[PDB]
């Protein structure tokens, strides 16, 4: 098993993140000019093209080696923790995969890296054709996600429905293992996760008449059943009662921009103070969000030096 | 040897030793299986406000095996 | 102990030391697997509300165990 | 056979002593073990209601392992 | 016994290897489950102020453990 | 042992004490075995509802572990 | 034992011996009950400046699981 | 040369004595390293599910090790 | 001991065994409370080479009980 | 190794001990050692069918323990 | 001096084990104190070379457990 | 004993079942530490195919102690 | 003791047992951090070859554990 040899790889890894001052520097730049000092970055080291398909790709080859690469080499009681993080990016992978076998578009315009399932299995299920033959090449990697995918498609076919539930009752899968692979700085994270997902649950679905309770699954810290109905009626004054949490932030603020981009920012915060525990799982924790965050940043100051957009625009974005 | 008194000499002595050995081991248990359930208890606090209370009671039930255990030991190494 | 500890002798000591891994055993193995359980446990009530008692009833599986450990300590008692 | 070296002399000592070191070795390995099944147990009821059961009939497997030493050892310490 | 001359006892001896055990695990142990809970502290502190009151109720719990552990230390060996 | 009180003597005494290690910790490592193959056991009984007969023949595997150290333990006392 | 001086008699000798075991084992849990919260500490202080105070009084606790074990020590060690 | 310690006295009684060791420990190394490949192996099944055969001879290899330590202290003490 | 440099009686080694152990788990106390704070000031220096000083006052905290061994050691052996 | 008169006597059971404990000991270290590679190891040829000549050279290095052992064992308590 | 032999004796066989606890404790804990603070010191360099002077002094530090129970063990081994 | 002493009966005996610890002490220690890296090294194998090497090299670094111990025991049990 | 050639004495003996313990844990101490930080090592070469240095200098560290607990034994024992 182990995270000795694991988190030292790791180690040597967190040497070549992107500090704050290169996003600084960025903003000045223009797009050639952006080019240029991008290249010296390590997401730099995958480019093949000056445009915006070839950055897009850059960033994502670079995901692919770097951090999508860490399932495999470990095993077991180590993967299963390490797994639990990655899981989240390959939801993302089948949510649109299941999508394109259902509705019959193409294999393409898909997310595409590896983390736990790998490029085969998800080529593999393309090619079934019948969705519990579907399942049963994803269930070989083995994880939580096939567990929640099998439950879900034994009710259901319909495209909506499978994936709120799927997310549903993923995050609910997630936090038992969680909560029973230890340690505080990982609790204390997932804890945020379901917090997080709770409030953005509720603002995805704002008004749409429902059940308030639905967007409420346990995990959490302050947050309850009554704050989301209130909140389904449009009001924001749930967010000015929440504090205790480090979502003090959102007191005061009512746009779905800012909220959202608070919870974000919060998430970071956390797994950034996580490097006073690095043993075991807490080091990969801020990794990954930094990696994720880094990539993020590179793509909108792309997208903004591109496109000539108003630099106040993206400036806020980029910083927490 | 007895629970109040000097007297006993090698062969009572030799009894202590070995009735001690189960006051060590459970206690070494009840202490370990009280950490589990004193982590646990983040998550009691923190989803629910009125589920701290079965916290409370489950970090309570490792030390019933230790007491009942240490009870026959007390008085087993007591008598006469 | 044996049938004695103040008036007791070298046999009874034997009888002692065995006992004491036997209430060892049952303390040690019984907690340790309870507070598993235990800490699983509230996430089991919380996610699980109407079926809390599921969570209940696998709290009891180890207990057969702690009762076993102790049987025995009483049946190696008071034999030769 | 029984602890001794002035109620038996050497020779009924040195069997006494060699006998308990099974039971407490199996012991020890044995309260882990309910533990790691037990934990893992959890998951299956919270998934589907039918599989209580299957974590049972695992419970009860390693139990057999430390009873059956101990049955020997009864036999052969609660003689002469 | 005693620091000052008012104890003897040839039987005490073996109380006191067996006693040392006893005391020395529910440190051990009291300590580990300690920890647990003020980890889980952080977190409390963390996630509401309010109810640091939460963290402290558990928190008096295994120390119950070594305070009882020190009692009967005392009773068996120092008594007299 | 096959002779432990049907014989006496310093000769088999030793015997019970270099061979009792053997059995004991073969015991330990039989039970820690089964219960991990059995941890991680409940997931594929879990998921896969009819590749469930390859977990359980699995887990019978480390039983043959246990009845290696006593088939040893046993011939070499009483003399083979 | 004896506090001032050397030991003298085998007896004084043989307590001393075991008395090690409860400052021994207690020192080891004064260490690990540390850790987990220290290393948590610095966190405490680092999350929110303020309660860092709220850390420190955690780990203090610990400090007590040894000043209990040697008062015990300390007392019974003079004389037999 | 057997375990014997009145068929060769003291200078037998050491050889009965440092053999258990070898044996113990065979015993337990073995038995923790057979619980890792079967912790692992449950994945392998599950991944393929035809490739039962070879989670089966991957667990075997830890066995190798207690029938290496365990017949080498046979041979010796068979001499005589 | 405290008389121990190149002869002495067969007492004087047993205190000098018990009284060992008091300090030799002390350093091995802190030595695990080190690792795990030690650990996370790694962390700190890392992200901000100024606040070095916290994770210091943090860390400086389980010295006192290597310091606290050696005193239980001194005092036992014989007092100043 | 061998068992003889000429590969055996008395004045071979004080070698026989010593050189015995030799397997044993690398025997302990080979089984840990070899587990969590070899679990590891066994599982890369069911994900990735070229990994396999590597898992078996890659086997051998954590083997190479038991294989020494056995060198010295065998060599000193050969014939004559 | 300080210790030595030359000729050995039976009170200097149990000084030894008294004086080997000392070091052997201290150096576990500081293997496993530099062993954690070593993983983390991989980041230390990485991050910048401005805090490469702190993971330096952070790797000696856990040196002075060990360097300390090396002279507790000569002082009570060679004072009068 | 062994083919390069020539000094035997019980006194070599003693000496070789107790610097036997020390052997087998090592081996654990080895045993535990190279298993945990060797199975992430599987990994290390499966990227470097050209610098494979490196991975094999670093397996054999720990091995360096439990060998060296091994020659040490040889020169205390013979040097003739 | 002595170690001029040869080591023989049922009183020297009794220092060999002594000291192998101290040698034991430092070299288990050295196994679980020289293993892991060369682990370390190897990936610290293969991303950036400008940190081959620091790796190199963080093996050597643990190497001086095991020697110490080896230059304590001899000195008990008659000296280097």
């Amino acid at each position: 098993d182990d995270f000795a040899y694991l988190n030292a790889r790791v180690r040597v890894r967190r040497g070549t993140l992107l500090k704050e001052s290169f996003f600084q520097e960025a903003l000045d730049l223009s797009f050639a000019d952006f080019l240029r000092l991008l290249s010296e970055t390590v997401y730099g080291g995958e480019l093949a093209g000056q445009g915006l398909p070839d950055v897009d790709r850059a960033v994502l080859r670079t995901q692919a080696k770097l951090v999508g690469d860490l399932p495999r080499l470990v095993t077991g009681e180590a993967r299963e923790a390490v797994r639990l993080l990655l899981l989240r990016n390959d939801l993302h992978n089948l949510q649109a995969l299941l999508r394109a076998k259902a509705t019959g578009r193409p294999f393409e315009e898909v997310l595409l890296l590896p983390g736990t399932l790998r490029e085969e299995v998800w080529r593999q299920a393309y090619e079934a054709q019948d969705p519990a033959g579907m399942a049963q090449v994803l269930a070989v990697p083995g994880h939580p996600l096939a567990r929640a995918l099998r439950a879900v498609l034994r009710e259901t076919q319909d495209l909506a429905r499978v994936e709120a539930l799927l997310a549903k009752r993923f995050f609910e899968d997630v936090a038992k293992a969680a909560k029973g692979l230890d340690q505080p700085a990982l609790r204390d994270y997932l804890a945020l996760e379901v917090d997080a997902e709770n409030l953005r649950t509720a603002f995805k679905l704002q008004g749409s008449g429902l059940a308030p309770d639905a967007f409420f699954l346990k995990g959490g810290r302050f947050v309850d059943r009554v704050r989301f109905a209130r909140l389904m009626e449009g009001d924001y004054a749930v967010l000015d009662e929440l504090s205790g949490t480090p979502f003090s932030g959102l007191s005061g603020v009512r746009d779905l921009k800012a909220l959202e981009r608070g919870l974000r920012c919060v998430l970071l915060k956390e797994a950034k103070k996580g490097v006073q525990d690095p043993l075991g799982v807490g080091l990969v924790l801020a990794y990954v969000k930094e990696r994720e965050w880094e990539a993020v940043r590179l793509r909108l100051l792309a997208r903004r030096a591109y496109f000539g957009l108003p630099r106040a625009q993206v400036e806020e974005e980029v910083v927490c | 040897a007895e629970e109040a008194a000097a007297s006993g000499g090698l062969d009572r002595g030799l009894i202590a030793v070995g009735m001690g050995l189960a006051v060590g081991l459970a206690a070494l248990g009840t202490g370990v299986a009280q950490a589990r359930i004193g982590a646990a208890g983040v998550g009691a606090i923190a989803e629910d406000r009125s589920n701290f209370g079965t916290a409370l009671i489950f970090l309570l039930l490792p030390e019933t095996l230790v007491i009942f255990g240490l009870l026959i030991a007390f008085i087993l190494n007591g008598r006469l």
